[PDB]
DNA sequence: AGACACTACGAGTACATA
DNA sequence: TTTTTTTATGTACTCGTAGTGTCT
């Protein structure tokens, strides 16, 4: 029997809306540390994982770890009924054939429960052991969303180049944006950091990046880890955990 | 107005120039027009089905009857003439005919009630009912059976076997 | 708890499914061909699919599998994909598959690698193609079809792809499946052999504590008509009550599990024109109700197929004192009566309740009148192509008549029957006798009735019999034709 | 006012006691509604037998004067598709009544014109919602209804109205109207009805209008025959006798004068001669085969038009050639 | 008249598989399957009113126990069953997680499966193949030919046959014992005769006769229920003399209110399903019946046309 | 004769918008007290009853009780051709005939005279809502609309439960199950947000969602929806106009 | 004030028909 | 062993410009 309580439903609503279009079914594991959930795209090209710890929950009770396989469309329809001023509460019993989303209002006597029926998903939970990424850079998420929206309107394939402490986002008419790593003390949020080991050459699609950049609402800074023989990792920070995206490159 | 119509009739073919305007001009079809004249004084005109060889005066008889009933003023407002040159499928019968039958009868003027009987019902005539499909014909059944208080149906055909 | 599976909870179909390629029953040639085609896929891609080997596989970047349902196409494809070290991306008709949907979801995977191949295995490089995709599209024949739909999108995707594209369907010779005629390597899974299915049945029988003799498996297969899945389901369904079926209860089992499948528009022609069916013994076995259901299997081609090849058989039901010509004439009379009935059916008032009658007059009676042996081969109905040709010629003649109405003042038929025998000698004949200096006369003649070059070319195609211009136009010297077509695009013509 | 409705509509039965002809069905329906056990009804019968009147009077007896609101009446005039079923009929069956307490009644009048998909969707609506609503299907042809839908309702066959019931209704009308009717005229009226009350009422109104008097006289057979344009048995038998006995020219002249003096139709004469020759006891059935075949062919040709004189001569020649074998 | 009672077809509707008097083989098969579990995909076909829907309902009920409400998805022909429904709702139910006993499975009952569109039937293939370990499909139809072969290949085929006079008589005797109704042997025989292997029609006619006359007698049964339509038509067509067939057509069919279209359709069906005469004679009779039907449909439907049809049939039978 | 001159134009427009796609054939009755109209749904499940007194009109004159029947589609078509700044005037002759809808502008001489031909509907005017109700309640329009169109996405049926000082809306479907529990409370600084409830016996009854989604469309007229429920009684959904009232009688489902 | 997700009424395309 | 066919109402699916309530 798990019982978790947020401070406001807006946090979980935005967390779900960040990746609501890349996957339809997702397995939320529940341990004593927190909630971890990874979901692979229907085309198996984009893997979206997330981890939220106890710091984001007002109350957290998880006696035993349990995996809840739930859809995102029905969960979105359910969460759309809740208000931003309500205290969301996720409740689950033993053998959780369903999950209760309880909305409490603090200044009115209104209690809105929504019981959602979980799915039976093949939980092939792959390990996320750390791989030494060749390049690890970080830049604000808003400019990332803008540049991806810019290159998306020109073509579908987007090539990323990490070379000689320079970042290149090129779309093949043919457009190109070149980024320099400059650290600013007066504005620590726009500090575009970069640690490069090998020059990396990656190539992704349009729709995947367009759906990844829509999650640029939880963190003002996104970290990009790239390797020639490993999928790119786009990490967005949270108040307690983090939301990572794993995107596969294109052929050469 | 009247003189223009007289001149137009005088400059029309003899078939249309000498078309019977009253129920007295019909010469040989006396059995039907006798009932049509006797029901003109009453108000219980039933649903009628004219059938026979072509050129016997069915359309002329129904036109003369509607005229003698409603006058040249209500002749254009209390009639619904549906010929074979129009669409008469299930859709037409269900929408247009049923909406006209469900309508209330138009109020007669002061000059209408003084010279004409002005019955409390209207007439929906369907000329050349041979071309009407059997389903569109069966659709007319309850349409004519329930709204008989406000409308009256007059089918006209040559082969009575073509009607269900 | 959830991962714990129970063998008494799985069907005999899935609990005994093949786990390796060596367990598939029959059709070894097709499975081996698919394996060789998928093994040599990257080697072909390296040379832009130009190099071709002795197997003939390597020029087609995509493969299609077609056959009856339940013979192991999907299982074979999946097993080959798993044994060749590839990542399976399987989609089918159960998921939304349209043009827009395929462009959104699948189109972004024809040139992009997988994302789980990295997470699966990276420490040991077993094969370089482990990071590659295989697109197994099952139930291709279940798409919407038409001008707009995912069928054409997949047909065009089959031309430009960097990942193997396997297609699985149950019906190949379909109009919607027409774009796939020359773009992918077609493999046909046929009726499996009785020996492999017999061995598999013996195995699943001794495993399930079920008694079975090998003498019944042949009958089971021939009543099932090549579907191991239905045989397995039959065994699982009847084994729960009867634990032994050798020669006693097989009659009712076969009579209760007979496959009621619709015959192709060519098999209906064979069964309809079968003389044994209309015999005194065959009549009480294949009753008239079955003969009418035969027509009702496909009521759009059965009358045409009957009328096409009813006079191309050797009758064996000829009554004493009746020749073949008399039976053919009676069959043709009944064909005309069925024609009248069909015209009354597909006309106004929608008299479709006369469809059973059209069954007898158009198909059953003419076949019964001429039933017997097939002399040659069952010819496809040529009435459709002739109707299309006549419609095209009627359109052309209508254009010609509407062009020359300003001068002829006659009807379409009145111009085809009367004007063309003179228009031919006015336009074409001066070319055969006067060389290339009769060009001005022909131009003036075609101008006087507002004719065109395309109209001139279409006019000469209507004549038949002893007057065919298909060789006369070739007999004309090319210089004369060149001068004519050059003068056409030079002089102005008043429409 | 009701005095403006036609006689077919004015004399529509409002209670189950005014529905004549059907006694085995009416009594069983009354017992059904009295004991409460009312199953799904299927009133199958020819036109003008009193199915719609019966079900309307039944709904009136069940719900009172509130019939038009507690009953869902659908007919061919209304759009009846599969979506119409799914929405309207299912929502009417699933919910409760708005004005009182009791089961609901869905009167699918003329349901022989419904689509096969509509019946396939309705056959499970009848079986699922069967504790709070009922279904009554009216039909003239039982072949247009699927056997699945046909097996869920109790079938009541409305027989054609017999002599006694039509005579009783005629007497009721003659009491309601200032009208007198002759006995032989009444018999002829029964003969040209085939159990159709609509035809009887229509021709009765027409003969009352034909009287041309303040109705101080009686309606005789002549008035009826001149009203419906039907041939008299006298002229019928005279034409038949002239055909069977007289010469070709004499029979032709007799047929011409009979059909031109009274303005009779050839189809009516054909039907009358067929009805008369049905009682004729003849020799070997070949003559009957020829007669029936040729007369049906001539009737089918008349049903499409043509030359009336040629068809009359064809009738004469066909009858003569048929009776030429009975020797 | 304030409230009504449930009909005997719904009141005495079987709720256990033992109360079904249908085909003993398939009923015992379903009983053993529900007792052991592991119910496979099935397609039950037959004629109306023989116990197909009740059979699968009893199977699902006895197999799921109290979890019937949350484990059974019932979809009839009255509900939308297009490609969109199969894509969304059926797939959501098949993917829905439910903790069931270790011998049961979620059941998807699809009544009138012969009415589903081709797209939905095609989409259901992988839907039933990918979740065959936690979701089972039971189709109930009247014509197995309307369901595509790919769907039939993944399930068992149960063809229900007509109910013999013994089974219907036993069920009627059980209903009478449970209702305490005065009956007679000839009345029950007439009920079985007019039922034609239709149990539902038999129970309906029995209830009608009981509530209309009180005593189940052959006289009352024949008075409230007319003789079967196809049998009188068969007797008319099989007549040896033209006069006998004409008298039958006049008295039994025409004088009782049977329309000409129904008569000609029943004649066509009887001649098609006839077995007494040869194939050629049946073909000529069907040809003449269709020639007559072509005139009946044009509005020329009268007694003279049927008389001419009978005369032509007798002339054909006159060698 | 009949003369009903409104003060504005959009009033009748919103009045007809309240049940535009809800019913089809209406039969207005104009008497000395005001216009009253009851209309049954096509499926005979709900009854719309509207009553506008002589308060909402600028001028009202009715000699004898007149009955005008009309289809809502043609009435909507006629009303859409009128400008929102015009003045509406319903006119009827001595005998009931085609109603004259007159649009008269206030600044320019714009006389838009439409004539809507009447229907002949069976005037089966009954007397309803004269029965005692087991439970009565009242709550804001926006809250009811939100709850209805939020529970309509989870199921097609909505079960309302009135227990001792407890209101409950339950929606049990296939993809999920929702339940909203509002409690009676009366505020003083905002007297319009109060949710009043007078219950005598517990009520448990289900309705359809396709009909509640059309009932909530009437929330554009008023802001305090009243709901009257009882065992075997039509659910009364009342919107209170400034002159009359618009009440929907919904039929509960059969459990 | 406005942009854009949600959405429901409408034109086009086929697909059967006992 | 293989291609096509006029029309008529009911059914189902699809894209889709459009009308309006809502959030950055
Ligand atoms: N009984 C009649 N008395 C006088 N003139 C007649 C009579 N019948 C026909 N006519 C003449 O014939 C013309 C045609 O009359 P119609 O009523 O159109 O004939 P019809 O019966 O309608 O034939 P159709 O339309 O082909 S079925 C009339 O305008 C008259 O001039
Ligand atoms: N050759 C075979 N040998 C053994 N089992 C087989 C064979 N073919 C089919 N099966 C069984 O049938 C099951 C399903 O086979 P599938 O390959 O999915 O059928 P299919 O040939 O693809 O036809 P579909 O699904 O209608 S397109 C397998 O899991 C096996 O249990
Ligand atoms: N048994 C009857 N007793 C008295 N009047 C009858 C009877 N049957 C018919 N009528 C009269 O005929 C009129 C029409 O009856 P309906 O019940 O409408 O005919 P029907 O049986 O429904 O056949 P349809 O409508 O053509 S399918 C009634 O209004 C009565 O005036
Ligand atoms: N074997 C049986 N034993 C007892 N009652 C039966 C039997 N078969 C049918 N019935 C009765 O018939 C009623 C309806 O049976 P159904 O199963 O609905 O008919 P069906 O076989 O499904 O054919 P359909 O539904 O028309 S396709 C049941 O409620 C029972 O009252
Ligand atoms: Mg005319
Ligand atoms: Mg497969
Ligand atoms: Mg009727
Ligand atoms: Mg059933």
């Amino acid at each position: 029997m798990l019982e978790a309580k947020f401070e406001e439903a807006s946090l979980f609503k935005r967390i779900i809306d960040g990746f609501k279009d890349c996957v339809q079914l997702v397995n939320f594991q529940c341990k004593e540390d927190g909630i971890i959930a990874q979901a692979v795209d229907d085309s198996r090209v984009l893997l979206v994982s997330l981890e939220i710890g106890v710091e984001a929950f007002q109350e957290y009770r998880c006696d035993h770890p349990v995996t809840l396989g739930m859809d995102l469309t029905s969960l979105s329809k359910i969460l759309r009924c809740g208000n931003n001023t309500d205290t969301l509460t996720l409740i689950a019993d033993n053998t959780p054939d369903s999950i209760i989303l309880l909305f409490e209002d603090t200044k009115k006597d209104r209690i809105a429960e929504y019981s959602l029926k979980l799915m039976d998903i093949d939980a092939d939970f792959l390990k996320i052991e750390e791989l030494q990424y060749d390049s690890t850079l970080s830049l604000p998420s808003s400019e990332f969303s803008k540049i991806v929206r810019d290159l998306s309107q020109l073509s579908d394939s987007i090539n990323i180049m990490i070379t000689k402490e320079t970042i290149k986002f090129v779309a093949d008419g043919s457009g190109s944006v070149i980024i320099k790593p400059f650290v600013d003390m007066e504005h620590p949020e726009t500090s575009i950091k970069l640690e490069m080991d090998q020059p990396v050459d990656l190539t992704f699609g349009a729709k995947y990046l367009l759906d990844i950049i829509k999650g640029s609402s939880l963190s003002d800074r996104v970290g990009i880890r790239l390797s020639s023989e490993a999928p790119a990792l786009f990490q967005f920070d949270l108040k307690s955990g983090f939301l990572q995206f794993f995107l596969a490159p294109k052929f050469n | 107005s009247k003189l223009a119509a007289e001149q137009s009739l005088a400059q029309q073919p003899w078939v249309e120039k000498y078309r019977p305007k009253n129920l007295d001009e019909v010469t040989a079809q006396d059995h039907a027009v006798t009932v049509l004249k006797k029901t003109l004084k009453s108000a219980n005109l039933p649903h009628m089905l004219f059938y026979g060889p072509p050129g016997t005066g069915k359309t002329s008889t129904i036109l003369a009857l509607t005229k003698e009933l409603y006058g040249p003023d209500l002749m254009k407002s209390r009639i619904l003439e549906l010929n074979a040159s129009d669409e008469r499928g299930i859709s037409i019968v269900r929408e247009k005919v049923k909406n006209f039958a469900r309508l209330t009868v138009s109020k007669p003027s002061k000059h209408d009630l003084e010279n004409y009987p002005c019955p409390p019902y209207k007439i929906i005539i369907l000329d050349e009912a041979d071309s009407m499909t059997a389903d569109a014909q069966s659709a007319l059944r309850r349409t004519m059976e329930t709204y008989s208080g406000v409308t009256r149906f007059c089918l006209i055909c040559n082969y009575v076997t073509r009607i269900i | 708890e959830r991962d714990n599976v129970r063998e008494e909870d799985k069907l005999w179909t899935v609990k005994y499914a093949p786990t390796n390629l060596q367990q598939v029953c029959g059709n070894k040639g097709s499975v081996m061909k698919l394996k060789n085609w998928l093994a040599n896929w990257e080697n072909s891609k390296k040379n832009s699919f130009k190099h071709a080997g002795k197997d003939g596989s390597g020029v087609f970047r995509a493969a299609m599998l077609y056959g009856p349902p339940g013979i192991g196409k999907t299982t074979a494809a999946h097993l080959v994909a798993q044994e060749l070290g590839y990542d399976i991306l399987e989609q089918n008709a159960s998921d939304v598959r349209s043009k827009t949907l395929l462009n959104a979801g699948v189109k972004n995977a024809l040139d992009n690698m997988s994302v789980v191949g990295y997470f699966k295995h990276n420490e040991e490089a077993q094969n370089l193609n482990g990071k590659h995709f295989v697109i197994i599209m099952d139930e291709v024949d279940g798409m919407s079809g038409g001008d707009r739909g995912g069928v054409g999108q997949l047909a065009q995707f089959c031309r430009k792809t960097s990942t193997p594209l396997i297609l699985i369907c149950n019906e190949r010779n379909l109009p919607k499946m027409r774009p796939f005629d020359r773009v992918c390597l077609d493999i046909q899974f046929r009726r499996p052999d009785a020996n492999s299915i017999k061995s598999r049945l013996m195995t699943i029988a001794i495993r399930e504590k079920f008694k079975l003799d090998p003498n019944v498996i042949d009958r089971l297969i021939q009543t099932t008509r090549g579907d191991i899945r239905q045989v397995i389901n039959l065994l699982s369904t009847i084994s729960t009550t009867t634990k032994t079926i050798n020669h006693e209860n097989i009659n009712e089992i076969s009579k209760a599990w007979e496959k009621n499948i619709a015959l192709k528009p060519f098999d209906i022609a064979h069964k309809m024109l079968d003389g044994q069916i209309y015999s005194d013994i065959g009549s009480r076995n294949f009753t008239l109700n079955d003969k009418i259901a035969l027509y009702f299997d496909d009521f759009d081609f059965t009358p045409l197929m009957i009328q096409e090849n009813y006079l191309s058989t050797r009758p064996s039901v000829l009554k004493p004192g009746q020749s073949h010509l008399e039976a053919v004439a009676e069959a043709a009379n009944c064909i005309s009566l069925g024609d009248i009935v069909e015209k009354k059916i597909r006309s106004s008032e929608q008299l479709w309740s006369l469809l059973p009658l059209h069954a007898v007059l158009s198909s059953v009676y003419p076949a019964s009148k001429v039933a017997g042996h097939m002399a040659g081969r069952i010819n496809f109905t040529a009435w459709l192509g002739q109707n299309s040709k006549s419609a095209k010629y009627y359109r052309l003649l209508q254009e010609i008549h509407y062009h020359t109405r300003l001068g002829t003042s006659t009807d379409k038929i009145g111009l085809r029957l009367d004007y063309l025998p003179t228009f031919r000698k006015r336009l074409l004949d001066p070319f055969l006798k006067q060389g290339a200096d009769a060009i001005s006369s022909v131009i003036e003649v075609m101008d006087d009735y507002y004719l065109t070059k395309e109209d001139w070319d279409s006019i000469m195609e209507f004549f038949v019999g002893p007057d065919v211009t298909t060789a006369i136009i070739k007999k004309i010297p090319a210089t004369v034709k060149s001068g004519f077509t050059r003068k056409y695009n030079s002089m102005t013509h008043p429409v | 006012s009701k005095e403006n409705l036609p006689w077919v509509e004015k004399y529509r039965p409002e209670t189950l006691d005014e529905v004549y002809g059907q006694n085995e069905v009416i009594t069983t329906v009354r017992k059904f509604v009295d004991e409460g056990k009312l199953p799904h009804l299927l009133f199958y019968g020819p036109p003008g037998t009193g199915k719609t009147s019966t079900i309307v009077a039944l709904a009136r007896e069940i719900y009172g004067k509130n019939y038009s609101n507690m009953v869902l009446e659908l007919n061919a005039s209304d759009d009846r598709g599969i979506d119409v079923v799914r929405n309207q009929i299912k929502d009417f069956a699933s919910t409760r009544q708005i004005f009182s307490k009791g089961f609901k009644l869905i009167i699918l009048d003329e349901a022989d014109a419904m689509t096969n998909a509509a019946q396939n969707a309705l056959r499970r609506v009848i079986e699922r919602y069967t504790k709070n609503t009922r279904f009554c299907v009216l039909a003239n042809y039982a072949h247009k209804l699927t056997p699945a839908l046909l097996s869920r309702c109790t079938r009541f066959r409305f027989q054609p109205l017999p002599q006694e019931a039509i005579e009783r209704r005629i007497a009721n009308v003659l009491v309601h109207e200032k009208l007198k009717l002759s006995p032989n005229a009444e018999k002829a009226l029964i003969e040209l009805s085939n159990g159709d009350m609509r035809r009887v009422l229509n021709v009765l109104q027409s003969c009352k209008a034909t009287l041309d008097n303040p109705d101080e006289d009686e309606i005789s057979d002549d008035v009826i025959y001149e009203c419906c344009g039907a041939p008299r048995p006298s002229d019928l038998k005279a034409v038949l006798k002239s055909i069977l006995e007289d010469d070709w020219g004499t029979a032709h002249y007799t047929l011409n004068k009979v059909r031109s003096a009274k303005g009779l139709a050839l189809i009516d004469l054909i039907e009358g001669i067929v009805k008369i020759l049905e009682d004729y006891e003849l020799q070997n059935e070949e003559t009957r085969v020829h007669l029936l075949t040729k007369l049906a062919d001539i009737e089918y040709s008349i049903s499409k038009g043509g030359n009336d004189q040629i068809q009359g001569s064809a009738v004469i020649g066909a009858i003569k050639a048929s009776f030429e074998n009975e020797t | 008249t304030l409230s009504l009672q449930l009909p005997w077809v719904e009141k005495y509707r079987p709720q256990v598989l033992s109360d079904i008097v249908g085909n003993k083989e398939t009923i015992d098969r379903l009983q053993q399957i529900a007792k052991d579990g592991n119910m496979p995909h099935m397609i039950i076909s037959g004629m109306p009113g023989i116990g197909k829907t009740t059979s699968v309902h009893c199977l699902a009920h006895e197999l799921l126990g109290r979890s019937y409400a949350d484990g059974v998805l019932e979809l009839n022909a009255s509900d939308d069953r297009g490609i969109d429904v199969v894509r969304n709702q059926i797939k959501h139910f098949a993917q829905k997680k439910l903790h069931l006993p270790p011998g049961k499975h979620k059941i998807v009952i699809l009544d009138e499966a012969d009415s589903m569109t081709a797209g939905a039937q095609q989409a259901l293939r992988r839907t039933m193949e990918l979740y065959s370990n936690s979701t089972r499909f039971a189709f109930a139809c009247n014509q197995s030919n309307k369901i595509i072969e790919p769907l039939q290949s993944r399930c068992a085929i149960l063809r229900y046959s007509k109910l013999s006079d013994e089974d219907v008589l036993k069920r009627l005797l059980q209903i009478i014992k449970l209702e305490d109704v005065k009956y007679t042997n000839d009345g029950l025989e007439a009920i079985i005769f007019t039922a034609e292997g239709d149990m539902r029609q038999a129970i309906n006619n029995l209830q009608s006769t009981v509530a209309g006359h009180g005593l189940v007698n052959a006289d009352n049964v024949f008075k409230i229920v007319d003789s079967p339509h196809p049998l009188i038509v068969k007797k008319m067509l099989l007549a040896s003399n033209l006069e006998d067939s004409i008298q039958i057509l006049r008295t039994d069919l025409w004088k009782k209110g049977y329309s000409s279209i129904d008569i000609v359709t029943t004649s066509f069906r009887v001649t098609k399903n006839l077995a007494q005469v040869k194939e050629s004679v049946r073909l000529e009779m069907i040809k003449e019946i269709g020639l007559t039907h072509m005139r009946i449909l044009e509005g020329v439907g009268t007694y003279l046309q049927l008389a001419s049809m009978l005369a032509k049939i007798h002339k054909l039978n006159n060698k």
